[PDB]
RNA sequence: CUUUAAAUCCUUUAACGAGGAUCCAUUGGAGGGCAAGUCUGGUGCCAGCAGCCGCGGUAAUUCCAGCUCCAAUAGCGUAUA
């Protein structure tokens, strides 16, 4: 009798077929194009899309003009709009079954920083996110798998402690200066 | 820099061994003259003695 | 080791080469009474007897060893003893002077299992002369 | 020959060689993208059986 | 099904019970004779004592001789035949040694060309046999 | 001098049959040996 | 047919003689030590040569068990009496052109 | 510095701290299922591999060792229910 939780669920899912050409082809294509680490995060993005698709199928199973159907139909559509992946004009319940993995991966923090033009490459963007340089509305984020909301898209900039956004120079810069006045004097 | 060998696993304990025999040596150079340990006596003999 | 002797007494046969004395024959057939002198090895109960010069035909199984009508179990080399030999059941009885004579040197019939049995644990009672006799009975019985 | 049933025969009498230079890693960002663009851009699909990436023939 | 009536269910249930009882894997898994006759006693791994080393012949198309170990089990006390897994590994073990034994992966059946052997050797003398093969660990003295 | 010592350490030892050759862990450490001798017999092979 | 190289014993071989023929692809041979051994047919000797009874056979000894062993190669008549003349076999070994009396 | 009965754990912050950034990522496989070399050298129905087909007979796309390659990745393989 302890005060614990014991509440945990799996986020990714393992596919049924272990070896196949084409599945590996677009999985490697998505990993290479979006700068992902390995297949676990694309499997968990597939699992989140599977959850949303199952909820949409269950909600469309129920008949029209039921208050529960309208209730979490409006809730799910409002959540998908607030993420920003869904367009405002596509305000319909059966449009949930018409988007794919790259739409969810478009709202990643890594590719949002890469499209903002303050980073050179996608892997350079992932390193720059990973190494505590970008704040999200006066709050630094060091992880790449961050879902940027639509309201927070226009408030992404460098950290004030980072040397890129204005601050103290880095460790190798002062070491280079110390070597410079060591060799000069 | 080349101070130790290629792997630090067999070179890291050398400083620890140097400190444990210098602790052994120093404990043998600061010694007391009186109030030493308790000696041992050793009873032996034949059966039915 | 006492129990090992008791249930391995029949399977263990000591080697023995025996020299026959002339004209000391009493019974020629059923049983075999012949006063025969030990020249090599030792004689025990149940030891078979054969002839090497007559393509290895067994004589019979012994019953008792008598030294001047006194039953002695073990007889060493150089003693004139009297041995009562009985024919084996299932085979025909033998007679003296026709099947075998007094001009033949008699040896004990031994088996390779008996040699192995004397090798494994019988180190105490098997001497250097008995080892040489073991080598000779290996070299005469066409066994390796 | 020695004997038929002596264990570790071909393990014992085989020759011994050493290793080579250390390879690098990019955690599959170009480690598998190199074989992807080898199979896509470099190697053309020839009408036949197959054409593998490790085919040293 | 065939007997299709609204107010009957126990006939279907009893027929399904009898037809499920008249099976092979269900009859093996739900009887005490199969677990009693199992040398492992329903365990994945077990420990035993090495007492003999023998060599069995293979099947007809595959002509070789395999090195296998006679092992007496600790929990039960009956002899089995166990097969050492990898090349050059019979010399790594000797007589009168504790050993860890496990099945091949056919749920208690012979695998390949080896007759009468359904178990394999994993660990001997509380050290892994794979580390003994690959030289990662040195054998106890 | 008897006041400064931190007590005394006592080792008892075997010496029956099949025990006289286990003095490696009994005699290689004890400083002052004491030999109890019986005057009825005197010398013994294990004592010498 | 051709006079090949006559091989001697190395570490693990012994000159045996077959005294009784076994079925199911197995063989029984009498080695020249005094004990009994059971023999198995080589995979290279599966049908190329038919080993009969009462002939000199080369058997490979096994160290962890001395009851089961394996044959190697067959000596038929001429290398048999030539190596008999070399003196490895003793006088007690009879070939006598396959006589069954012993 | 903070937390804490008092510390340790996390976070913040001085001074250190990376170029082959040796501050070195393994685990199983490469005939079919089933991603992946008719590569090189050795024993040549022996040693062995192999869940199943089957590979081993002195040209081994399967054994035993080096090079390359694929699979998942701080994780991977085996046996049991």
């Amino acid at each position: 009798p302890v005060a614990r939780s014991w509440v945990c669920r799996k986020t990714y899912v393992t596919p049924r077929r272990p070896f196949e050409k084409s599945r590996l082809d677009q999985e490697l294509k998505l990993i290479g194009e979006y700068g992902l680490r390995n297949k676990r995060e694309v499997w968990r993005v597939k699992f989140t899309l599977a959850k949303i698709r199952k909820a949409a199928r269950e909600l469309l199973t129920l008949d029209e003009k039921d208050p529960r159907r309208l209730f979490e139909g409006n809730a799910l559509l409002r959540r998908l709009v607030r993420i920003g992946v869904l367009d405002e004009g596509k305000m319909k319940l059966d449009y949930i079954l018409g988007l794919k993995i790259e739409d969810f991966l478009e709202r990643r923090l890594q590719t949002q920083v890469f499209k903002l033009g303050l980073a050179k490459s996608i892997h350079h963007a992932r390193v720059l996110i990973r190494q505590r340089h970008i704040r999200v509305r006066k709050q630094v984020v060091n992880i790449p798998s961050f879902i940027v909301r639509l309201d927070s898209q226009k408030h992404i900039d460098f950290s004030l402690r980072s040397p890129y956004g204005g601050g103290r120079p880095g460790r190798v810069k002062r070491k280079n200066a110390k070597k410079g006045q060591g060799g000069a004097g | 820099d080349s101070d130790d060998d290629r792997t630090k696993e067999e070179r890291a304990y050398d400083k620890a061994k140097r400190r444990i025999e210098k602790r052994r040596l120093e404990h043998s150079k600061n010694v007391n003259t009186e109030k030493l340990r308790a000696p041992v006596i050793c009873v032996l003999g034949h059966v039915d003695t | 080791k006492k129990q090992k002797q008791e249930e391995f007494k029949h399977i263990a046969v000591f080697p023995c080469k025996m020299k026959i004395l002339p004209q000391y024959i009493f019974n020629s057939r059923d049983p075999i009474v012949m006063g025969v002198t030990v020249e090599a090895g030792q004689v025990k109960q149940g030891t078979p007897m054969c002839v090497p010069s007559k393509n290895f035909v067994d004589i019979g199984i012994v019953t008792s060893i008598e030294v001047n009508h006194k039953q002695v179990d073990v007889a060493k080399k150089g003693q004139e003893v009297c041995v009562k030999i009985e024919p084996i059941p299932g085979e025909s009885p033998k007679m003296f002077g026709r099947h075998f004579e007094a001009t033949d040197i008699l040896v004990s019939k031994i088996s390779r299992q008996s040699i192995d049995a004397l090798k494994d644990w019988f180190r105490d009672e098997m001497q250097k002369s008995d080892w040489q006799l073991i080598v000779e009975l290996k070299k005469v019985f066409e066994i390796i | 020959h020695g004997s038929l049933a002596r264990v570790g025969k071909v393990r014992g009498q085989t020759l011994k060689v050493a290793k080579q230079e250390k390879k690098k890693k990019r955690t599959g960002r170009a480690k598998r993208r190199m074989q992807y663009n080898r199979r896509f851009v470099n190697v053309v699909p020839t009408f036949g059986k197959k054409k593998g990436p490790n085919a040293n023939s | 099904g065939k007997c299709r009536g609204l107010r009957t269910a126990r006939k279907l249930r009893s027929h399904r019970r009898d037809q499920k009882w008249h099976d092979k894997q269900y009859k093996k898994a739900h009887l005490g004779t199969a677990l009693k006759a199992n040398p492992f006693g329903g365990a994945s791994h077990a420990k035993g004592i090495v007492l003999e080393k023998v060599g069995v012949e293979a099947k007809q198309p595959n002509s070789a001789i395999r090195k296998c170990v006679r092992v007496q089990l600790i929990k039960n006390g009956k002899k089995i035949t166990a097969f050492v897994p990898n090349d050059g590994c019979l010399n790594f073990i000797e007589e009168n040694d504790e050993v860890l034994v496990a099945g091949f992966g056919r749920k208690g059946h012979a695998v390949g060309d080896i007759p009468g052997v359904r178990f394999k050797v994993v660990k001997v003398a509380n050290v892994s046999l794979l580390a003994l093969y690959k030289g990662k660990k040195e054998r106890p003295r | 001098e008897n006041v400064r010592i931190p007590g005394m350490l006592i080792i008892d030892t075997p010496g029956h049959e099949s025990f006289s050759n286990l003095r490696n862990r009994g005699s290689s450490l004890c400083d002052i040996a004491i030999l109890v001798v019986d005057i009825m017999h005197g010398l013994e092979p294990q004592t010498i | 047919s051709e006079k090949r190289e006559l091989v001697f014993k190395e570490d693990g071989q012994e000159y045996a003689q077959v005294i009784k023929m076994l079925g199911n692809g197995r063989l029984e041979a009498m080695c020249f030590d005094g004990v009994k051994r059971l023999c198995h047919i080589r995979g290279k000797l599966r049908k190329k040569v038919w080993i009969n009874t009462s002939d000199i056979i080369l058997v490979g000894l096994r160290d962890y068990q001395d009851n089961k062993a394996d044959v190697i190669l067959k000596y038929n008549a001429d290398e048999a009496r030539s190596l008999k003349a070399y003196g490895e076999l003793p006088e007690h070994a009879k070939i006598n052109e396959t006589d069954t009396f012993g």
